[PDB]
């Protein structure tokens, strides 16, 4: 086959390192550990990680570097009934990327906004500031800290949106950043992987440089260990608590992401014979390794903001964009030399988002270049056109009620979607193609079968995994709101049908693949049980 | 325990068609790739075709590739392999070696099972007594011999007295020499033992329905 | 083709001794691949040391195994008798998959001159028109031994057919057998037949004859 190849082999490490390691690891990760009993957390979290997770991660990297094309293709040439989960994956893919950049931006105009002596965001005797603000975090909501008026008044100005339907005003400003980031993509992969695999040292790297710098003034800082106490010092009464083991179940799923149809187009490239359990481990960990030493980043700097500026660390430790645009700024405003742990900390957040946008955008090329080869034959062009519906419609959250819009799509676009999406990958491939077929696979590409451990964690443990945390997080909805803010019916409506849009193309190219073809039932799901190699 | 046992394989006219068989017993024959390993009358180990556990992996050597066709049962756990325009070079005895791992290579080996491709035509010995010059016989033990000689194909099974003496047996290989095999034994006994107790040279070749008794009388 | 050649082909080694051997691969091999069996004289083979060091179930701990890249090495501690066997590595990283030429480890032991004992033709055969003479070299070290025919009183070269035996599994030993093989008519027109066995325990060679009539 004249299929590509990476140019090196850390282009392939460094490519999936980086749509791995993004702010989860920085901001929701630390608050799961602080929350639920400290070092503790680390039991459910790495079992939850060990049995679930890894074996996920390691099912996808082995398929695509196996049947060596992309995600919609990678599933018709291996259970021909179930291809609708390619095109489930790859839309989901494709939603994300309306939201997901923006955070970049977010970051790419705090960078800009880091260009100055007095950082903008640390007094409160400003044009957009309110009678009603606080120097720093507190607990009642009424009365904001400086940092957080800068955010919600002038960096998004929310406060002039009543709603989702209110977008109001178009703020250039932002929209220039966001162009800045899809055009950081499109020169960064649209002449291939060739490129691509180059441009993700800068991005997966940089962070672990911002991390060293920003782990050692955040240590030698005046109460920094009284940070590091309430991150890991253990409480093991949350093991007990079921709330717990979701926690770290739902974490470790998101934070590796596996069925998401980017480690399968990353592998596709890869070599036949390369090792890649190897790969799955080695990868796996710098992950977790990364989130385990970033708590210390954020967490020394979260015990300095209680011993000096005075806040309670319960009104400070918080999780989401609140930490990193928020709270981590404004002790960075407090520390001597602030300019450079401000711009740094947002070259590192840019950074942090980039390799895992860069995955999304793979995902979406990869799919469709393995299968509709006018834009195969078409790339550099072909991605022009994407990257423009999403600047085009990514006007929309740079708009003053942008949130808003942005909120709904961070809970529906891959909420629930993605999660059925998977529960169908994990059964396609343990029991409808067969661990008994995917053994054999592996032991032909790496040189053994994979052992009776992993067979087990794909076959029973995953499924019940996945569905252990769509079970315990059904149970939990709620409507979606923000302050008080309670969406609209019809905009929740319309969430479900992004979030129906991708599941839906499941039972429906099931549906219109047995419909097109012909025989008698078993012989007809015969046929379409079948693999392509086989 | 484990354990393989190779069956089918003898003599067959150059441009013939036969077909080999491995029983495995004692694991999982489901989860394990075999492989064939030839061995020529050489004694140089050579890979023929390897075929993966499902069977849908299934690599060559250059040498059989077209001719050969490695497949597998893992109902009955029979390894197969089927063979078409025999060469002479292909003579050999053929093993099924159990590998799985790659990186442990091959666990178990059977017995193997012998492959003769010749054009030559199948003759029986005729087994010849030697008994010693009737000279001297001046010495303290005897030697005695037996010839079984000009026979095809191998093998050939002598024993001494039905298989009851063995210390003093030297049961010489056969060699090849026109198409015909050429086998000698010597045994060495006592010269009270010999012509006192029989010593008779019991022969055996049944690729030709040969039983043959040829005791040792002196000259 | 990843071709591999061992050396020595042959090693005569006391028990007890140190023997070391080697691998060559003509392309480059993984260390995790390179594999090592023994094989005994007429048995199959058995598994002896997997990716490059590790020894297999029942392998005395008196095996070692080191080696990387394009040059690999078997090396027993101290030898025993019961490790006389022929050995060969394998490489399991690309297809065709290839086995090395092998190295046969062989007992070494004292000196021992043969004892010749030569047998006239058969009577059974003496009918069938055919008669062949046997001459017996049993139990003597080193291998190599040169056998000679004499016909009356010249020297007969060709008609022969020598046959060696595997080193004993007792006395470390070796025993072969010449058999000249001659017409009834070509057989009965001389007497006297002759064996002369030459081995390095003597420069005048062990001889055995006789006369057709006696
Ligand atoms: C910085 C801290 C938070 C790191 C997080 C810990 C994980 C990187 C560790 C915790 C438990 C470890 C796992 C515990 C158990 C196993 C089973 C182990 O199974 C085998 O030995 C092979 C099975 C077989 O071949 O039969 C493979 C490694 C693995 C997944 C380990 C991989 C790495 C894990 C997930
Ligand atoms: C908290 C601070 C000190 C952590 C710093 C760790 C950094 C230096 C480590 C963590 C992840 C590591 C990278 C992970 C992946 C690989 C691929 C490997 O084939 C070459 C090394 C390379 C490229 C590593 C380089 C060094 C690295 C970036
Ligand atoms: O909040 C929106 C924004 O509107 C105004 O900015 C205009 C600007 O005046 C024009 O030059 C043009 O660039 O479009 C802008 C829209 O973002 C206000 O001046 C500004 O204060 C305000 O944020
Ligand atoms: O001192 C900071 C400085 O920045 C302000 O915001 C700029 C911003 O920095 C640019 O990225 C641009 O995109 O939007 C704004 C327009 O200048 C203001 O310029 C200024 O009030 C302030 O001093
Ligand atoms: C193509 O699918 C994606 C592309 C980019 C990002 C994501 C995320 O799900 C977004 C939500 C947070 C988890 C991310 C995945 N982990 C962190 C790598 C999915
Ligand atoms: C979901 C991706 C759709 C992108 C638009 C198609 C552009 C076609 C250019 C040939
Ligand atoms: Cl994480
Ligand atoms: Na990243
Ligand atoms: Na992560």
């Amino acid at each position: 086959d004249e299929r590509e190849t990476w140019s090196g082999k850390v282009d392939f490490l460094l490519s999936v390192i980086g749509f791995a390691v993004d702010l989860a690891n920085v901001w929701r990760f630390p608050y799961l550990c602080y929350k639920n009993g400290g070092g503790a957390f680390l039991v459910p979290y790495g079992i939850m990680l060990a049995v679930g997770g890894i074996p996920l991660f390691y099912m996808e990297l082995a398929l695509g570097q196996h049947n060596r094309k992309g995600a919609i293709t990678c599933w018709g040439r291996l259970v021909p009934l179930f291809k609708g989960i390619g095109y489930a994956v790859v839309l989901i893919a494709f939603y994300v990327g309306f939201y997901y950049n923006v955070i970049i931006a977010w970051s790419l105009r705090f960078f800009f906004a880091s260009f100055t002596n007095s950082l903008p965001w640390t007094s409160c005797n400003n044009i957009w500031n309110t009678p009603n603000c606080r120097p720093f975090e507190g607990h009642v909501e009424g009365f904001q800290s400086a940092a957080s008026e800068y955010f919600n008044r002038y960096i998004l100005e929310l406060n002039r949106s009543e709603g989702i339907h209110d977008l109001g005003a178009i703020k250039w400003d932002m929209a220039l950043c966001l162009l800045i980031v899809y055009l950081i993509c499109y020169f960064s992969l649209w002449k291939g992987i060739s490129t691509s695999g180059k441009v993700v040292w800068f991005t997966a790297l940089f962070p672990y440089a911002v991390l060293l710098i920003l782990l050692i003034r955040g240590l030698t800082l005046p109460g920094s260990f009284l940070g590091i106490q309430y991150y890991l010092t253990p409480n093991f009464s949350a093991i007990y608590k079921a709330e717990v083991w979701v926690d770290a179940a739902t974490q470790v799923f998101f934070s590796l992401g596996p069925g998401f149809g980017v480690l399968l187009a990353y592998a596709s490239y890869n070599k036949y014979h390369n090792n890649v359990y190897k790969d799955a481990l080695l990868t796996s960990f710098i992950n977790s390794a990364t989130s385990f030493i970033a708590g210390f980043v954020i967490f020394s700097v979260l015990g300095y903001m209680a011993h000096t500026l005075g806040v309670r660390i319960e009104d400070v430790a918080t999780e989401g964009p609140g930490l990193v645009f928020v709270v981590y700024p404004a002790a960075i405003a407090t520390m001597p030399a602030s300019t450079f742990w401000a711009l740094i900390f947002f070259m590192m957040l840019a950074t942090l988002g980039l390799d895992s946008s860069f995955g999304g955008m793979e995902a979406i090329i990869t799919a469709l270049s393995d299968e509709f080869p006018k834009i195969k034959r078409n790339r550099e062009l072909f991605v022009a056109g994407l990257f423009s519906l999403y600047f085009v419609v990514g006007l929309a959250s740079c708009t003053q009620g942008g949130f808003y819009f942005l909120h709904l799509l961070d809970r529906y676009a891959a909420g629930y979607s993605i999660l059925v999406a998977v529960f169908f990958e994990a059964i396609a491939v343990s029991w409808i193609y067969g661990t008994n077929r995917f053994s054999e696979d592996i032991r032909d590409m790496i040189g053994f079968p994979p052992g009776r451990y992993w067979q087990v964690c794909w076959r029973f443990v995953a499924p019940i995994f996945l569905l252990f945390i769509t079970v315990y997080g059904l149970i939990g909805y709620e409507p979606l709101t923000y302050a008080d803010y309670v969406y609209p019916s019809w905009a929740n409506a319309l969430g479900w049908c992004i979030a129906g849009s991708s599941v839906v193309m499941i039972p429906a190219v099931a549906i219109f693949k047995l419909l097109s073809t012909p025989g008698s039932l078993r012989q007809r799901f015969t046929i379409l049980t079948t693999p392509w190699r086989d | 325990e484990v354990q393989l046992v190779e069956s089918g394989g003898g003599l067959v006219k150059p441009g013939g068609s036969l077909k080999l068989s491995c029983a495995a017993s004692g694991f999982t024959f489901s989860s394990y790739a075999m492989s064939w390993v030839r061995q020529s009358p050489e004694k140089r180990l050579e890979w023929v075709a390897e075929i993966s556990s499902g069977g849908r992996y299934i690599y060559y050597s250059d040498t059989v590739t077209g001719r050969f066709t490695i497949s597998r049962d893992n109902a009955r756990n029979i390894l197969h392999l089927e063979m078409s325009s025999l060469r002479s070079e292909d003579t050999a005895m053929y093993y099924c070696a159990r590998g799985e791992v790659r990186q442990r290579g091959f666990d178990y080996w059977g017995q193997g099972t012998t492959l003769t491709v010749s054009s030559a035509k199948t003759t029986a010995p005729s087994v010849y007594p030697l008994a010693p010059v009737c000279g001297d016989t001046t010495g303290s033990s005897v030697t005695l011999g037996c010839l079984v000689k000009g026979y095809f194909p191998e093998p050939v099974t002598l024993t001494w007295n039905s298989g009851s003496l063995s210390s003093g047996v030297h049961t010489f290989p056969a060699v090849l020499q026109s198409d015909l095999y050429t086998l000698s034994s010597s045994v060495t006994v006592t010269s009270s033992t010999w012509p006192s107790q029989s010593i008779t040279c019991n022969v055996a070749h049944p690729a030709s329905s040969t039983k043959v008794d040829k005791k040792i009388e002196p000259r | 083709e990843n071709v591999l050649t061992q050396s020595p082909a042959i090693m005569s080694t006391s028990p007890g001794e140190k023997v070391t051997m080697t691998c060559r691969a003509s392309s480059s091999v993984g260390s995790s691949y390179l594999h090592w069996y023994q094989q005994k004289s007429g048995a199959s083979p058995k598994l002896w040391i997997y990716s490059t060091s590790n020894l297999a179930s029942g392998v005395p701990a008196r095996f070692s195994g080191s080696g990387s890249g394009t040059s690999y090495s078997l090396t027993i501690s101290s030898v025993e008798a019961e490790d006389a066997a022929t050995y060969y590595c394998q490489q399991f990283s690309g297809y065709p998959l290839t086995f090395g030429s092998g190295t046969k480890l062989e007992m070494k032991r004292a000196d021992a001159a043969p004892t010749v004992s030569i047998f006239p033709p058969s009577s059974e055969q003496l009918t069938s028109g055919g008669a062949s003479v046997v001459c017996f070299l049993n139990n003597f070290y080193p291998k190599d031994i040169n056998v000679k025919w004499k016909i009356d009183g010249s020297e007969r070269q060709n008609g022969v057919l020598n046959s060696w035996t595997d080193q004993d599994s007792k006395d470390s030993t070796y025993s072969m057998s010449s058999t000249l093989t001659l017409t009834k008519d070509e057989y009965e027109r001389h007497n006297s037949y002759t064996c002369e066995a030459t081995h390095k325990t003597s420069t005048s060679p062990i001889v055995k004859s006789f006369n057709r009539n006696e």
